[PDB]
């Protein structure tokens, strides 16, 4: 191999004579600055500088280049990082030194300020990213660019960088069938929107923006509205529009595929090379459905499902290359099509059995069994989902084990076995809380409406407290009439607007049972709402946690199990 | 009269005790918690909370700043 040693004294000593400007003969004008380098340096870093030497054009002879159409600063870093090979990428200057990477075709910074825009892409500068991919050819920044905007924008659909868009752009979105709407409405008076921004720019745009669209809206309203814009006595656009959608069928798009799914994590892996896998129940379609495998098998983490329907993954340990398991604190983000686990900026300590919960959308991982362990042994961060950042909040006042914690009233709300401290985002303070009267743990919580319900603890039980954030007390309902001589593993969940509860039962040299209760919030009664048949379920394990969400059946595939 | 400075503290009590632990407002967004938790109290009288809320910015103790409404004083 080369001699590192003698590459790195090289490149100092270069870049010891560049600071000195030694042996400088080619001089870069820009903007009346100066900028005295070498030609081999810029040969060997830029591909536009070898062919502006070794061409034999006028400036091979020329001690003195105009170089136009850049900027000081970029031209500064982009040499200095020739010369040194140190790449200073902020969050704000990343749009120019792209464009003055394409200026001088410089793949090697090209490649990592590509990484770093694949690294930043968001849902406030989606749009913005998408327009720039479209500007210079990036095939991979296109395309995540393509199914971010897609969700993302068909999620909000309000961003002002939409407006400024190019006409093949737009006909690419909204064609595609990777949109995530729950109406097919939405994307309608989208287009109608962007197409209202101009009168005359737009109208060659219109026979066109239509032919995407179904049929369904093509006849509907919204036609006497282009109508009414439409430029006076044009007699070619309004008999067109009345003979023209014959064909494009109306075919259901991909956004209104979403259903209410109970997603499970470290299930039993049916093949024994993988330890832990997950699946899906599906409780209007009646199947187990498929889900990918945690990032490197990550086991012991942490679940949630923010408003917008979107699920995280925090914390966990992967084994160590016969026991052997090292924690790590990577955090993961999962797509809802693509059916894979994205990464996203790990944390600062690494977590077991982490608490995840979404507020302000900022997503809160409540203790964990950090690797710290010092006085603040009970320390909680969040994230942040719009600067891709992780910030300290205060500080748990109880150091607590095996806890779990819910999102009521713009507020965290963290359970113990018998204490409860509520977190103020507002003021970032603690206040304490009503106290149960019976000690249970390893139990879960769901957040239905304006109440917390702690169901089971200790196998579990039937036991349910019930609490009132408005009343501040914890009061008992009734218990959940089982099986005698079994251990139900009882999973509390929302699901139709109700709280119904997931819960496994086994009884004596028996197998285990799946079926599902609704509890009458009312009658204070578990009634049955569905059994779950064997055939299609297997067994999952005891470790396994359950999450209310939106998956689509189309993307997943069915999980291939004998009953 | 006397049932009319009763609402008069009734509001303003109401707006201190729990304003000092909620969030701010901006035009209209606390008015609508003041009112549901006196929905079962009495009519809202929108003119009357709206005409004495503004008039404790005369001194401290969240003085709520009419032109600087973004950030009210969350102090004692």
């Amino acid at each position: 191999q080369i001699n590192t040693e003698y590459a790195v004294s090289l490149l100092e000593q270069l870049k010891l004579f560049y600071e000195q400007q030694l042996f400088t003969d080619i001089v870069l004008i820009v903007e009346g600055t100066e900028f005295p380098c070498h030609k081999m340096v810029l040969a060997t870093c830029s591909s536009y500088f070898r062919a502006m030497f070794m061409s034999g054009l006028s400036e091979s002879k020329q001690t003195h280049v105009h170089l136009r159409n850049v900027d000081a600063a970029t031209l500064q870093i982009i040499i200095t990082y020739a010369y040194t090979g140190n790449l200073a990428m902020n969050d704000s200057t990343v749009e120019q030194l792209y464009e003055t990477a394409c200026f001088l075709q410089v793949e090697d910074v090209l490649q990592r300020c590509r990484e770093y825009l694949i690294k930043k892409i968001n849902a406030e500068n989606c749009v913005r990213l998408l327009s720039f991919a479209d500007l210079f050819s990036c095939e991979e920044l296109k395309q995540s660019a393509k199914r971010m905007v897609e969700h993302k924008f068909t999620a909000v659909y309000h961003q002002d960088a939409f407006m400024q868009l190019s006409h093949d752009l737009l006909i690419d979105i909204l064609s595609s069938d990777n949109l995530n709407v729950e109406k097919e409405e939405t994307v309608r008076e989208a287009a109608m929107l962007w197409l209202e921004y101009n009168t005359e720019s737009r109208s060659q745009y219109l026979s066109s923006v239509l032919s995407q669209i179904r049929i369904d809206a093509l006849s509907e309203v919204t036609q006497r509205a282009w109508f009414q814009g439409l430029p006076p006595n044009d007699k070619s656009v309004v008999v067109q529009g009345l003979y023209k959608s014959m064909p494009k069928f109306f075919k259901p798009r991909l956004g209104m595929t979403k259903e209410e799914m109970m997603i499970f994590i470290e299930a039993s892996s049916e093949n024994p090379c993988s330890l832990y896998s997950s699946v899906c129940y599906s409780p209007q379609a009646e199947k187990v459905y498929k889900l990918c495998s945690p990032p490197a098998d990550l086991h012991k983490v942490g679940t949630v499902v923010t408003p917008d329907n979107d699920i995280y993954i925090a914390g966990g340990q992967v084994p160590l290359k016969q026991t052997a398991f090292r924690t790590v604190n990577c955090f993961y983000w999962f797509d809802a099509q693509q059916n894979t686990w994205f990464p996203k900026t790990p944390m600062l300590f690494v977590r077991i059995k982490p608490s995840l919960v979404c507020c302000e959308g900022y997503i809160y991982a409540i203790g964990g069994d950090s690797v710290g362990g010092e006085l603040n042994r009970r320390t909680v961060e969040r994230y942040d989902t719009e600067k891709d950042e992780w910030t300290m909040v205060s500080p748990l006042p109880c150091a607590w084990q095996w806890s779990a914690a819910v999102v009521v009233h713009d507020c965290i709300y963290v359970m113990t076995l018998n204490l409860m401290y509520c977190y103020f985002p507002r003021s970032d303070s603690w206040v304490e809380m009503a106290m149960r009267q019976t000690s249970r743990s390893f139990a879960s919580a769901a957040a239905f409406g304006d109440k917390i319900f702690y169901i089971g603890g200790l196998g579990s039980s039937v036991t349910v407290e019930i609490y009132d954030v408005n009343k501040n007390e914890w009061k008992m309902a009734a218990n959940i009439p089982a099986k005698r001589y079994s251990d139900p593993c009882v999973r509390a969940v929302v699901i139709s607007n109700s709280l119904c509860v997931f819960m496994r039962e086994t009884h004596l040299n028996e197998r285990a049972k799946y079926v599902t209760y609704q509890y009458d919030l009312e009658l204070d009664r578990w009634s049955l709402r569905q059994h779950i048949s064997e055939r299609v379920l297997w067994d999952l394990g005891r470790d396994f946690r359950c999450t209310v969400g939106k998956l689509y059946p189309s993307c997943l595939e069915e999980s291939p199990w004998k009953p | 009269q006397k049932v009319d400075d009763d609402r008069k503290h009734e509001i303003e009590a109401a707006i201190v005790r729990i304003m000092k632990s909620r969030k701010k407002m901006q035009h209209n967004v606390l008015v609508a918690e003041v009112t549901q938790q006196l929905k079962a109290r009495f009519l809202p009288s929108p003119v009357v909370i709206k005409k004495r809320i503004e008039g404790l910015i005369e001194r401290e103790y969240l003085a709520r700043t009419p032109e600087d409404r973004k950030v009210y004083t969350y102090v004692a």
